[PDB]
């Protein structure tokens, strides 16, 4: 129902796959440095669960200014 | 083609060969020997056109006028450099005297 | 929009909406995006998150159009998002420059049929002619090797590639890829007053229309002196501009 | 300002950027649609200039007698005083009269 | 440079390009109505096919 | 522009592609049985070689 005219997924669509590979790798390194800073907090703090809760309490309010 | 006159056989005035030649040429166009002689004495060589040559390495003959509008830019820039220079010297001169200073 | 398919266009602005919402989450999620705005500020309760849903939408469209913004993240998890999105931008625009080059380099190469010899090979474009008569029987009685091969195409294709009327042949060109053969005068009358037609090719035959007399009539030379006067003072060519041009065409526009 | 708004109207077109990049929606979209405008101009200009340097479409300066009616850069001339010339002199055609001038 | 040689490809549609390219080959049942036709025709394109 | 003229012009594949461009010199010993074939051939693809 075609031959080709104008650069479809059959031509260019693999650039979205390496885009999809980028976003998935970005979230995986998002939690990678998240518990790292929770360990960088844990030099003076306690166990990094409730310290990460403050690191997730700050995500909840969405207007921090603190 | 601007004009549409034509070349003819031609006779003297009142010559009776004229209609016999009027029947002659008007025969030659159907059997095509008249147009065949147009292909006889006119085409001798033929002309070529080929090879689609690339415009290798654009010179001044191609692109060099972009330097002229570049040259028009720098000259206009210095002219408006002194244009605002004495303007600010006048903007100074509501506090300042002897605007050469 | 023609150098790209609209399936790409309908996703890529949604992908810009897509990368806007994803980067906005990670910016709120990461701790390395909270430095000091106005860095002279000597305190702790001043942490910034200049990333907004407005700004995450803005960094997408700002980077996609190859211009820049003022977003400039610091966290690696927010930098890899913009990093691959920069690698997606460079492809989709350079491909857009490629295919827009591709349309304009094949349309300029596209040369139509020009001469009678150019129609000698194309059996895709069908000749035809007018009704059996003046234009036709020149081809049949010819011995020209080009025009003989034209007659062979018309020999195999009777019953309506060979139409029987002028305006029917005008109608057959205007619908299909038909290429009508015709007396060169009445082509100039239709092409002037259609602006959808063109006289392709030159002039095959060179016969002419005359005043004409009966046999032996003595008015003939008096009319032979007549027309041969009309061409110098130009009233004959002035009447060629009288009854032929009526509209003009926007080919010059 | 009136200078900077003009300054954003050039540097954004020239693929350079500036330091004006707004925050209110009313000035964002004007900057947004200009950024979509500036790739359709330049890349097509890159496409068309790449379209010239490949498949060269040779053209003549004039095409008709009317095209030579205005160009006094290209000079007419003719043959010796006679057959081709005196058609132009004895004409009353407004195109060819200007050729005789 | 890729998308311009890919455009001009004619996945041959009519017999006229099929009359030009002698790389790809024609075909007919021998001494059929097809050999009867393209011999006894005089058409410019089809005579090149008979040759 | 360089890369769109160097890729349209394919290398020498067969007598079809070798007929169109004339930059590559056609090969013929004068007055041979090979040249006898191409002077009397009727396929225009082979006659464009002869032309
Ligand atoms: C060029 O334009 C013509 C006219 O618009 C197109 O001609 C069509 O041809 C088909 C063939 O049977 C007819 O059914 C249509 O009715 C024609 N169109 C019209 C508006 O009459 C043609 O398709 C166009 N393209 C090409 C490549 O020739
Ligand atoms: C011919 O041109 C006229 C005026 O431009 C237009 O109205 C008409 O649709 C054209 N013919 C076809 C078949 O499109």
């Amino acid at each position: 129902s075609k031959e080709a005219s104008a650069l479809g997924v059959q031509n260019i669509g693999g650039i979205f796959i390496v885009l999809a590979a980028g976003l998935v790798l970005s979230v995986f390194v998002a939690v990678g440095e998240f518990l790292y800073k929770s360990k960088k907090n844990a030099q003076l703090e306690k166990r990094s669960f409730c310290s990460a809760m403050v690191e997730e309490l700050r995500m909840s309010l969405k207007c921090q200014r603190r | 083609l601007i004009d549409s006159k034509g070349y003819g056989v031609g006779t003297p005035m009142g010559s009776p060969y004229r209609d016999k030649i009027t029947i002659a040429i008007l025969q030659l166009q159907e059997e095509g020997k008249l147009h065949m002689m147009k292909e006889k004495w006119w085409r001798g060589n033929g002309c070529p056109e080929e090879e689609s040559k690339e415009a290798s390495a654009l010179g001044v003959q191609n692109i060099g006028g972009i330097f002229i509008v570049l040259a028009a830019g720098l000259v206009l820039s210095v002219f408006v450099a002194v244009g605002e220079f004495l303007y600010k010297s006048k903007k100074n001169a509501q506090l300042e005297k002897r605007s050469f200073c | 929009l023609n150098p790209l398919s609209p399936d790409i266009w309908m996703y890529v602005l949604l992908a810009c909406l897509g990368v806007s919402c994803v980067l906005f989450v990670i910016a709120r999620f990461s701790p390395y995006e909270w430095y000091n705005p106005h860095p002279c500020n000597p305190d702790s309760d001043v942490v910034e998150n200049n990333f907004t849903l407005l700004n995450s939408f803005w960094f997408g469209v700002g980077a996609l159009m190859q211009q820049g913004s003022e977003l400039m993240p610091k966290a690696l998890s927010t930098r890899i998002v913009g990093g691959i999105w920069w690698f997606f931008t460079l492809i989709i625009i350079s491909s857009y420059t490629a295919n827009l080059a591709a349309f304009l380099t094949v349309e300029r190469m596209e040369s139509p049929i020009d001469s009678a010899d150019d129609l000698a090979k194309q059996t895709k474009i069908e000749y035809g002619a007018v009704e059996d008569g003046a234009t036709m029987t020149f081809f049949k009685k010819s011995k020209i090797s080009t025009y003989d091969k034209m007659w062979a195409f018309m020999s195999s294709r009777r019953q309506s590639v060979l139409v029987k009327s002028n305006e029917e042949g005008i109608q057959r060109v205007l619908t299909s890829d038909y290429a009508f053969l015709m007396e060169s005068t009445t082509i100039e009358f239709v092409t002037q007053r259609n602006c959808n037609l063109t006289q392709i090719g030159g002039l095959i035959d060179s016969k002419g229309y005359g005043v004409g007399t009966p046999m032996g009539s003595p008015y003939r030379d008096k009319i032979t002196i007549a027309i041969l006067q009309l061409q110098e003072e130009g009233k004959l060519h002035m009447m060629k501009e009288k009854w032929w041009r009526g509209n003009g065409c926007p080919e010059e526009e």
